[PDB]
């Protein structure tokens, strides 16, 4: 098919997205989930990662990278040590809400993902590191997983099994770096959040130095569906690398903000006029969209007009397809103060481990204060280009490079408002 | 943590009376070959150019650092002591 | 070749065992890779970032203190790339970092000063205004004045590893990182002025050593211990007939790379 | 704001009285548990968080009282505690305003929502009322964006909410009755705000699209 | 039935649910692996 | 780092104190050589042989 978008309910991998349908074990049930799970843990490891291998499933994180290859780092025999499964359910990046939708209102999904992901690597447990912001979708969380302990799903029989697994439920305490692989095993193991160097990698050493894989909400909670339909129709799904479906948040200047699962490779003007109800004011209203949740740079209207939701689209469009975050301004808005604002974001939750994230990015704070207010001048604009392209690349984790990408989509496209905002200042201070 | 003001062999003299000046506080001195610090490529040709001067010599064998095993994945061991707490 | 591993850097074809970090064989070869956090007697950080050097056919620098050699690497240790990742990170550290120069004790004996002038840049685009810190009263042999820390970690490393109080560590995030003790802590051990010594910038210095001496000034003779029947080497700086200093000595069967505080 | 250097006042000196309750011991233990019988100071974090659940804020006694249960370094205590923002070293009200002012929600004009709540309240920026019930502060993203004009109070989220919806939440605080989380003005959680697009149907039960084989 | 919000029952969380349901697993849970020491020390 | 810098960057830029500080006190490194440079001085051929 040369056309994508327009899912059909059925096909709807996140059945109870909008808090209907009784999100707990019976609802689950009745919805279908734990259905042949115990036929899926016999077929075994290697049935389930050629599964996901298939089915072409990218992480679901904003990382991209291939779920089957990454969940088959780990298909080694035993060490000595035990093998362990995180769930990230930080969701730190703005725009983003499609894993809190999905840990509170269908939690037996991301549980039975646990399970088939922990299985499918070899594993004894499934710490989900939760987002210390989400109480009630932490106490959900633990409300479904005592009902899949009461009903025998997990531990010492998974699911009557011969298989033993436990899940367990940490909330962190308010960083968004610990939404990062490795900051979030830190976090895990009581240190502070911060990232550490790749190699080791998690799959060698990960939690309390075990092999561990960490894998997104979205990524393990379409798992076991993937599993159970076989891999195929999810490859079916979207376009050629770019394969399945996608929980689109759609925020800002928008007429419904709204979390959708849509299709892959489907049209971002499509989209937002089929389930946001369009921009304020409408699509020629349209300035910019973010299409990742805040590491993306910007992309205007003109090719916002044709662009797709891939990851390799938006590569091609000199963007990314991160969480699938589309944040949308129109043209009555100040670009450079929304842009500030995220430095200021990425300013706030830097964890401050390396000199080029730390110091760059409070760098990158000051210098964009300064552009919103205009005392700046056109020769800074590069200046500031050069010192994103200085933190890019030269950092332990990916926030250094979240942290310039906005600003190099900023310099980008609106480069002759940051030259009108400096001369307007120059005029009307002299 | 450099390391270029070494791999060069320096001969140098015994450090000899340095006095207080009663005028002026200054440190004075009697001997000229104070400030001797002379440079060579080897410390065979050292020996050979104070064997020739005729000085006698003290000469003391290069202390190179051991190479020492270095892993990053020891900061977190499972069971070891190497397990740091603190990044 | 039973477990050695052939790795090139310039060209030039070094045997290394595995587990060999970049900056292992590159000084091996004889080239000393600019750090700031490493240490070799220190367990690897991996934070400074000074130390990216660029691998041949790799599009990303790799951190040579901290990545192992994997096998046929090439290691461009003075190309494009990894200058302009130097001159990149020297820049980040200077932003931030206080002009005390002058009034500093580091004066010839500051990495940060030297690998300024050999790698960085020669001027500033900082055109914003520096943050300070709040001092600390760490004890009456190290002053601390944490404004010019780069955060660096390695006191942390060391008083965690070697003189294993664990009372030295990070608070906060971001650009208010600081280093030091939450609380009014009296850090008070034996082998307590290494942390002076490891110290790059002039962030913990001798506070009997404060302002008399200059490294030029200082004449350096090496000698040995006494009051401690370990008999550790030991550099005595004098000037103009007068002892200035005790430094330790490099000895890999005595002492290592530090001396107690009392013979400091 | 918040300096991460502890000044030892008489309000918070390491003497002010703080010890466990008992049940909260045996969550202690369960936590405890969780983690493996190895590396127990992973229990760090969550031990510090029902410390701070159970005190109001975190005082320098109860950091201490978490580092000697767990036998965990006070200054490894100290790091987590300064490191992570959830956790309140200072006294705060007893309801504790979050409003986040990242990009969407200030898209979505949380300003209007903070000048509201700072005129209602007669706080200025991030300090307390005098009846210390009320600390109102700016935070990041809360994970609710799609409900961009959102707030969390203590750990509650309420969101797409007018000037005069967050009146009338603060009048409710103040009158002592809880309001109702969640986000108001007709959405129930984050669907579209003209009717459903997207589902619109009863789900497919199970067996539906099983593949051969399984 | 498809037409009403069914998560109600989060508004009835007091500070301590979370942890009391943690207590209430921990009794649900396998034996853990030990890494030979008390503590990495 | 063969010039000093002027006064004003000195006392407000942190590269231009550290080259500063380092040209006064040190001074540059030259690159090792020889060269044999002649001038036409009035008296005559004034040469400089550099090592
Ligand atoms: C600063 C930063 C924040 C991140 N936050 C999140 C987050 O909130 N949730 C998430 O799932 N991944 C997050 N990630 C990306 C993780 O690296 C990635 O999700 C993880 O490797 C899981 O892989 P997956 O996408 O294949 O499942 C973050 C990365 C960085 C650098
Ligand atoms: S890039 Fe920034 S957030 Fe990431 S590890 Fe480095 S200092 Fe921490
Ligand atoms: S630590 Fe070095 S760069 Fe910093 S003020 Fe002292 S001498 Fe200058
Ligand atoms: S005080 Fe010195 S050794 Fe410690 S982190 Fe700062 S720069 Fe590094
Ligand atoms: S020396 Fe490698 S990052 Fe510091
Ligand atoms: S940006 Fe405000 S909740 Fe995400
Ligand atoms: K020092």
């Amino acid at each position: 098919k040369t056309s994508f978008g327009s899912l059909k309910d059925e096909d709807r991998i996140f059945t109870n997205l909008y808090g209907r349908h009784d999100w707990r074990l019976k609802g689950a049930l009745r919805r279908g989930d734990w259905y042949k799970t115990k036929e899926i843990l016999l077929k075994g490891p290697d049935w389930i990662l050629g599964e996901m291998k298939t089915s072409g499933l990218r992480g679901r994180g904003g990382a991209g990278f291939p779920t089957g290859l990454k969940w088959s780092f780990m298909n080694k025999p035993s060490d000595g040590r035990p093998k362990y499964l995180v769930v990230n359910a930080d969701e730190g990046e703005p725009g983003t809400c499609k894993d809190r939708e999905i840990m509170r209102h269908d939690p037996h999904k991301l549980v039975e993902g646990c399970l088939v992901g922990g299985r499918a690597m070899g594993a004894r447990a499934a710490y989900i590191y939760i987002r210390g912001e989400f109480y009630n979708e932490a106490s959900n969380l633990q409300v479904a997983i005592r009902e899949a302990y009461e009903a025998g799903l997990i531990g010492k029989n998974a699911c009557g099994s011969d298989y033993d697994f436990d899940v367990f439920v940490v909330r962190g305490a308010g960083a968004y770096i610990c939404g990062e692989e490795t900051a979030l095993i830190e976090s895990i193991e009581g240190k502070q959040g911060k990232p550490r160097l790749k190699p080791p990698f998690p799959a060698d050493v990960g939690v309390f130095g075990c092999p561990t894989t960490v894998a997104n909400v979205e990524t393990v909670a379409v798992s076991p569906t993937i599993c159970r339909r076989g891999g195929t129709w999810f490859a079916g799904f979207g376009r050629e690398r770019n394969s399945g479906t996608k929980l689109f948040n759609i925020s800002g200047h928008v007429n419904h903000p709204c979390t959708v699962e849509e299709e892959m490779s489907v049209p971002l003007k499509e989209l937002i006029e089929k389930h946001a109800g369009g921009v304020t004011g409408g699509w020629d209203n349209l300035l910019a969209v973010i299409p990742g949740g805040s590491s993306t740079p910007l992309i205007p209207k003109s090719v916002c007009e044709t662009v797709l939701m891939d990851f390799d689209a938006l590569v091609q469009a000199q963007t990314g397809l991160g969480t699938a975050a589309v944040i949308v301004m129109d043209r009555s808005t100040d670009i450079v103060k929304a842009i500030a604002r995220l430095i200021e974001f990425y300013k706030h939750e830097s964890c401050g481990q390396c000199t080029p994230c730390r110091e760059g990015v409070d760098w990158m704070n000051k210098v964009m204060a300064r552009f919103v207010k205009g005392d700046a001048r056109p020769a800074e604009i590069d200046s500031l280009w050069e010192i994103s392209k200085q933190i890019e690349g030269h950092t332990i984790c990916a926030l250094g490079d979240g942290a310039a990408w906005p600003v190099q989509g900023l310099i980008r496209h609106f480069r002759p408002e940051l030259e009108d905002r400096m001369q307007r200042f120059a005029q009307q201070h002299r | 943590s450099g390391v270029n003001n070494t791999k060069k062999w320096k001969m140098e003299f015994d450090t000899r009376e340095r006095w207080e000046n009663p005028l002026m506080g200054w440190a004075s001195t009697a001997d000229p070959l104070s400030n001797m610090v002379l440079t060579f490529s080897a410390k065979e040709d050292a020996i050979a150019f104070a064997e020739k001067n005729g000085w006698s010599y003290d000469v003391e064998e290069k202390k190179v650092p051991k190479p020492k095993s270095k892993s990053y994945g020891a900061n977190f061991s499972w069971n070891k002591r190497t397990r740091v707490s603190t990044k | 070749a039973s477990n050695l591993i052939e790795v090139f850097v310039d060209g030039q074809s070094v045997m290394v065992e595995p587990g060999t970090t970049v900056l292992q064989a590159c000084e091996k070869v004889g080239m000393q890779i600019p750090r700031f956090c490493y240490h070799e007697r220190l367990s690897v950080a991996g934070n400074c970032r000074m130390c990216l050097v660029e691998i041949e056919k790799a599009p990303k620098v790799v951190a040579a203190c901290a990545m192992p050699v994997m096998k046929g690497w090439n290691i461009l240790t003075n190309s494009e790339k990894s200058k302009k990742a130097r001159e990149g990170v020297m820049e980040f550290l200077l932003a931030n970092h206080p002009l005390d120069c002058p009034i500093c004790d580091q004066g010839g004996e500051c990495d940060l000063q030297d690998q300024s002038m050999m790698f960085g840049s020669d001027r500033s685009r900082f055109l914003e205004g520096k943050r300070a810190v709040e001092d600390k009263n760490i004890g009456p042999l190290v002053k601390t004045i944490m404004t010019r820390c780069i955060q660096c970690t390695r006191c942390i490393r060391f008083a965690s590893e070697i003189a294993g109080v664990d009372d030295l560590g990070t608070t906060g995030r971001g650009n208010d990182m600081q280093v030091g003790t939450y609380i009014e802590k009296m850090f008070m051990s034996e082998l307590s002025g290494n942390v002076i010594d490891i110290c790059p910038v002039g962030a913990l210095t001798s506070k009997p050593y404060a302002f008399t001496a200059r490294p030029w000034e200082t004449r350096k003779t090496e000698s040995i211990d006494v009051m401690d029947a370990v008999g550790s080497n030991i550099v005595v700086s004098t000037r103009t007939g007068e002892v200035m200093r005790i430094l330790p000595r490099m000895h890999e069967d005595i002492n290592e790379e530090w001396i107690s505080d009392k013979t400091r | 704001g918040a300096l991460f250097v502890h000044r030892d006042t008489p309000e918070n000196n390491p003497d002010t009285p703080f010890d466990f309750t008992p049940e909260n011991y045996k969550r202690i233990e369960a936590i405890v548990k969780n983690y493996p019988e190895g590396h127990q100071a992973a229990a760090v974090l969550p031990v510090l968080d029902l410390a701070q659940r159970q005190n109001g804020w975190l005082p320098i006694s109860a950091m201490n009282k978490v580092a000697e249960v767990l036998q965990v370094p006070p200054m490894r205590v100290y790091e987590v505690a300064t490191f992570y923002t959830m956790y309140n070293r200072k006294p705060v009200g007893k309801y504790h305003i979050q409003v986040c002012t990242t990009t969407p929600c200030m898209l979505r004009d949380s300003d209007s929502i903070l000048e509201t709540l700072q005129r209602k309240l007669g706080i200025k920026v991030g300090e307390t009322t005098p009846d210390k019930l009320f600390t109102l502060i700016e935070v990041e993203c809360l994970g609710a964006c799609v409900n961009a004009p959102m707030v969390q109070i203590n750990d509650n989220y309420y969101e797409d909410l007018t000037p005069k919806d967050i009146e009338e939440i603060i009048d409710e605080l103040k009158a002592g009755k809880v309001p109702k989380p969640g986000p108001r003005s007709g959405r129930f959680c984050c669907e579209p705000a003209g009717g459903l697009t997207s589902l619109t149907e009863p789900p497919k039960g199970p067996g539906f699209g099983v593949q051969a084989g399984l | 039935d498809t037409t009403t919000y069914k998560n109600l029952q989060h508004h009835d969380y007091n500070t301590y649910t979370f942890l009391d349901l943690n207590l209430d697993l921990s009794k649900f849970r396998l034996p853990q692996p030990s890494s030979g020491r008390e503590s990495p020390r | 780092k063969v010039s000093p810098p002027k006064r004003a960057e000195m006392k407000t830029s942190m590269e231009s104190l550290i080259h500063h500080f380092k040209l006064y006190t040190e001074g540059y490194q030259v690159p090792p050589g020889a060269t044999y440079t002649a001038i036409e001085a009035p008296k005559g051929e004034f040469g400089v042989y550099l090592v």
